[PDB]
């Protein structure tokens, strides 16, 4: 007899939403998840929460899954469109279970969902992304940041993601994630005492203490063979001393004036420390046990170039960096080089108490370089603050005669659809116990009064005071393609628990 | 055990055949599945969904093997067909566990339903040319509509239909289409194909190797027809040979069947309808269980109805009405549920498919009859 | 620690809500009817809302509350209870959708309140005037169609539709003088089937005599009250018979003043004791009515319906005590007999001689008679008469909607409230199609599509609702029409009945055994 069933898994799978409720806005709280063996990791991510959490209903389950392809989507509060899609399905029950045919009704969404896209087209913001002007880069860094960490962190990162999306571009709009990629993760001071470093950063350093803690020129060479000898013994260590003289001729060769210039050692494997006395006088730096993913790297920054033996050397091959400093922190000694040959690539130093800690910096880093780099790759933005909440609600809530495309039920599926996009803007505000009714007065009817004035005007809402703001004077801004597929993907996720009659329990057994 | 047991066999395909009631057309819904693993399995396709779940009513595991055999003609519409042969069952009860009719007694009716089907079919014949492109291009246009790449179908489905037609020819007509050889290339756009009439590995025009990740390019010149396929996408080419790959039944049964019928579940209106007047004129004692199958052939087109929202009571009303007393061109709309005839509906499918949905379906249903009972724990 | 405290939601609704789908299945026409069954084996089916609530049992402690507001529905409506409930139960959900979000319950209580005062002054502009003195009986057999068609089936409907129309204009005049209290007169029988119901303009007495040549049916007759009685006792024996024998020839004559040898002239008796056999030769030989073992209530009745006088001694005799009747008919069904009493003069009451066999079927009829009269009684006392079949709970929330900031001009916050109120006003012809078997949404789309073209066609009209055909209609054509009092308290106890359950965030149990 019918279904039935439909209700009954909605049910089970609106508790999901509601663990999410607290999730959305810069005003919500983060989630902790705990393992069996002490490790705990406090983030708003979606794809680490509905991983780790394992819910008894197996419809929240599957549904869990979609937010994988989000990544490349947002990245940065997906639990927009999980709640966005809870209301959704509890506006059809209202409907379907009075006897609305779900398929007539869903027909009333995908319509309204292609006419969104439309009303979009016309609501998107073009910018000029060639100027690279500070002042929409700055406001673009604070629609992240103040959305995942505080105001104290946020002055603090803001300044290294924009100085991060600009050494990564072209006139031609060229971006690679992947040229950025090495960030230190170190545990000391605290996490608001991070830095953007200008360069590459090496986890090995050398063990000798007296080298050059600060060098003004230094020339990087990968050095493939081994300095030290290994096996077939006065001869053996003979060899080393005749590799010695090449390098020390060569540091005469290039500059024999003033010694105002360094070079620095990459070696694979260890150096006899009795060996780098020699290198005390000559203020050269010496490296062991260097990973091939960090030489390959330095070959496309630094400059240098592979040589295996040194009985060949040529300044061709020799790179350069604008500043070295070492630093020796613990046991572990690191080296800190920026304004290198081609230094189109940085890293972002991260300090800390533990990893408890670091993992809210390492995660909102990675997709807030990335939010910013869609801005310089589609010129068009969205305004944030909620202001396409109501804006793309109105649209479709007056009809009449003029535009509406559908009719009978079909007709009331557009009219669902207004009201399911008014639950994220009447969340933002209750997880800051603001009442939602009062703030439409001074936001919703705003719009109507700068509609007789005969001018396009988009207003946010302000979460500190609870009254309207303006989304260019705020500063949060969102790009075309987050939107654009968050909304279109919302409703083909939701369509799967709409387009489901009943769950039955079979299988293999 | 006797009686008792064929009523759990009854059961056994309805609740299956309920399952499917809305897997039919463009509308089709979705069934979400949950196996002891903790798996789940969302699909409009009831493929897989029979082989996936283990069923405990050994009655079921019988059609298991008859999607089998459905799916290896056609595949995309033909599942649903399993649903006749639930109604047949369930339509036994005021008889077989009631009026105790013999199960032979109710096969010899199905023996007679069925020859009687086959003259039906002839009734609603269509044949129509195959020589011109753009009426074979609609017609496999047709099972394109329940997939988004109807607009894509432009420079995919005229290459399905290039390709038979030079590896089908005549002989009958009946030869092998089995020697085509379909490559595709992951990655690119959708719309970029390959035009290429030859064998791939006399006076030949060029010769050229071309530049592709996968393989290089070869020519030979004979005195057989390959496709190149180029996906819009990576996992997209699953889909892209259910839509020629496996719509290549539909140039296979253009060849043997030409006539067209409703499509769309429009097929059975005319046949429920004539098999009602047939049976008036039997004046035995199985023309109550011959007159019965009629009753079985309206429940088909109800899942359109239950798909569209509307009342399959009210609306076939009119709906048999069209086709008993007006003509038997008419049809459903499976979309909005309306009663726009098929012949403004633009789609057609060959006698062949109704045929063949017919033919298993009885002789699946007579089957399930001759079995008395079922026993266990023999401990093979 | 603080937190503590309680949250309004659905549990307090379960109590509440409980009867809503209970109650929905009944509603309308098409409704079903419910039965009550006992230990012995009396079965009672109705739908009324005496059964409904005081005779049904539940656990829900909102059903007492429910039962209890429902005795002003009953006195002063009684049909269509239903209704009303279903009111609260939409309202009920709505709270899940605007109090769950923060909004305090005494806020949509503003909207209740104000669309009191909005339905009043839609409710005048919305009722039909309607001369009551000229007598027309084309509106008195719609409403009475209309109170059947949703108690009865149609056969039953179309016997009763002209003999309620008749049994209330009996006692209405010119003056709108209408009194239920002194007519009643509810026979309880089983006979024949309740098809077969017939109409009485007269008191019907349940006694008669036993003996075999009393008359059945006799053109008139002089009905002589006496209370005391002349019979045969066990007193010696001869001086109780002097005052007998005494008086009887006084009876008789008593009938030779008023002529009684004309064949066109009855007499008749009434005794309130038994009478002996032996002296019923005497009426006999006479061709003279006797009756024995009469009721004190039915004696009384006889002076106000007869037109005569009541008279204690037999001593006592004057032409002004013997009444009068234009047809004189007795029935005897069983041990006992009933003469028919009608064709009066003057008539004061009448009667609805009730048939039916089974138990519940002549409780069916029993209320549905009542209550279908209770229904046309007060379309004579109201001089306006109100469009039904859903008339006006459709135009209503339409009049809601157009006029909001506009009037009443709300600051946002009882917006919410005054548009919850409109939600449910469609609730109740939502279920009328429900029960025909329609698509509920889709025709009551059908019927909002003609309202947009009545606004614009600047005329005077009201749309109705066709359960039959489905499609908008005429309340005039269609013939449903409600008085003005059963709407005027249904309206003004729906926003009671709703706001005191909202007002309950927090149940409690404690007090003394």
């Amino acid at each position: 007899r019918r279904d039935a069933a439909l209700k009954v898994n909605v049910t089970s799978a609106e508790g999901l939403q509601s663990v999410l409720e607290t999730n959305l806005g810069p005003k919500g709280t983060l989630k902790m998840l705990v393992d069996g063996a002490g490790n705990i990791k406090l983030t708003k991510d979606g794809k680490v929460l509905l991983t780790e959490m394992q819910i008894q209903s197996p419809t929240a389950v599957l549904i869990a899954r979609a937010a994988a392809a989000q990544d490349e989507i947002t990245g940065d509060g997906t639990t927009t469109v999980v709640c966005l899609v809870g209301e959704l399905l509890r506006q059809a029950h209202r409907f379907i279970q009075e006897g609305v045919h779900p398929r007539i009704i869903t027909d009333g969404f995908e319509i309204a969902r292609k006419e969104s896209m439309k009303f979009l087209d016309e609501f998107k913001i073009s910018k000029t992304n060639l100027s690279n002007d500070r002042e929409f880069l700055l406001q673009v860094a604070r629609s992240s940041l103040l959305t995942k960490v505080d105001a104290d962190l946020t002055e603090v990162l803001t300044p290294i993601v924009t100085d991060a999306v600009l050494s990564v571009y072209d006139a031609q709009a060229d971006n690679l994630d992947l040229h950025m990629v090495e960030i230190m993760q170190m545990q000391h001071l605290s996490p608001k005492d991070t830095t953007f470093i200008k360069g590459l950063v090496l986890d090995h350093g050398g063990r000798h203490p007296d080298m050059p803690t600060r060098v003004k020129n230094a020339y990087v060479l990968i050095l493939n063979v081994s300095l030290e000898y290994e096996k077939t013994a006065a001869s053996e260590r003979k060899f080393v001393d005749a590799k010695l003289k090449k390098i020390i001729d060569l540091k005469n060769e290039v500059c024999g004036m003033d010694p105002d210039k360094g070079f620095v050692i990459i070696n694979q494997k260890g150096i006899d420390p009795m060996s780098l006395d020699v290198f005390a006088k000559h203020n050269i730096l010496a490296l062991r046990r260097a990973k091939r993913r960090n030489m390959e790297r330095l070959q496309l920054v630094t400059g240098g170039e592979a040589q295996n033996s040194v009985e060949d050397l040529s300044p061709q091959i020799l790179g350069f960096s604008g500043l070295v400093y070492q630093e020796t922190i613990g046991e572990e000694k690191f080296t800190y080089v920026t304004e290198n040959t081609d230094p189109k690539s940085c890293t972002i130093l991260i300090k800390g108490s533990t990893h408890y800690a670091l993992a809210q910096t390492k995660d909102a880093v990675r997709d807030g370089l990335r939010a910013v780099a869609n801005v310089l790759k589609d010129k068009n933005i969205i305004p944030g603050a909620g202001a396409f909440y109501i804006a793309l609600s109105r649209y479709l809530r007056s009809a009449n005669m003029n535009k509406l495309g559908a009719k009978g039920k079909t007709k009331t599926g557009i009219e669902a659809f207004a009201e399911a996009l008014l639950v994220i803007p009447k969340t933002l505000v209750k997880n800051s116990g603001f009442d939602p009714l009062d703030v439409l007065a001074m936001v919703e009817d705003e719009l109507d009064d700068a509609q007789d004035s005969d001018e396009t005007r988009y207003v946010g809402v302000d979460l500190n005071i609870g009254d309207s703001c303006d989304p260019t004077i705020e500063g949060i801004w969102d790009s075309y393609r987050v939107l654009r597929n968050a909304i279109t993907g919302a409703t083909g996720i939701a369509s799967n628990l709409l387009l489901c009659d009943e769950l039955l329990r079979a299988g293999r057994s | 055990t006797g009686r008792q047991a064929q009523i759990s066999n009854i059961t056994a395909a309805k609740a299956v055949a309920d399952v499917i009631r809305t897997c039919l057309g463009p509308k089709a819904m979705l069934k979400m599945l949950l196996d002891p693993m903790g798996g789940l399995v969302l699909t409009n396709d009831g493929h897989a969904i029979l082989r996936e779940i283990d069923v405990a009513h050994p009655a079921a595991k019988s059609m298991l093997e008859l999607s089998r055999t459905q799916d290896e003609e056609v595949g995309d519409g033909t599942t649903t067909v399993i649903i006749l042969a639930g109604e047949i069952l369930a339509q036994c009860a005021p008889y077989l566990i009631e009026k105790n009719i013999h199960p032979v007694i109710i096969i010899q009716a199905l023996k007679k339903a069925l020859t009687d089907a086959l003259e039906v079919i002839k009734q609603v014949s269509k044949p129509v040319d195959v020589e011109n492109d753009a009426a074979m291009k609609k017609l496999i246009q047709a099972s394109i509509g329940t997939k988004y790449v109807i607009h894509w179908s432009e420079k995919m489905c005229e290459l399905a239909l290039d390709a038979v037609k030079t590896v089908r020819k005549d002989l009958f007509e009946i030869d092998i289409k089995r020697y085509v050889r379909v490559e595709k290339i992951p990655g690119g756009d959708v719309l970029d194909s390959r035009v290429l009439k030859g064998v791939l590995l006399t006076n030949c025009g060029l010769f050229k190797v071309e530049m592709i990740g996968d393989e290089y390019f070869s020519f030979l010149d004979n005195c057989a027809c390959t496709i190149m396929l180029r996906g819009g996408s990576k996992d997209i080419l699953n889909e892209i040979d259910r839509n020629l790959q496996d719509a290549m039944a539909v140039a296979r049964n253009v060849m043997l069947s030409p006539s067209l019928s409703p499509g769309g579940g429009a097929t059975e209106m005319a046949v429920s309808v004539k098999l009602a007047e047939k049976a008036k004129q039997l004046e035995g004692i199985q023309q109550w269980p011959y007159q019965a199958v009629a009753d079985a052939m309206e429940c088909i087109p109800r899942t359109l109805i239950q798909n569209a929202g509307g009342d399959p009571i009210r609306l076939l009303s009119q709906l048999r009405a069209k086709h008993a007393q007006g003509n038997f061109t008419t049809g459903i709309d499976g979309d909005k549920g309306k009663i726009v005839d098929m012949v403004s509906y633009g789609i057609w499918e060959p006698e062949v498919i109704k045929q063949q949905s017919v033919k298993t379906a009885i002789e699946s249903a007579c089957l399930l009859l001759r079995v008395d009972d079922i026993v266990s724990g023999v401990r093979k």
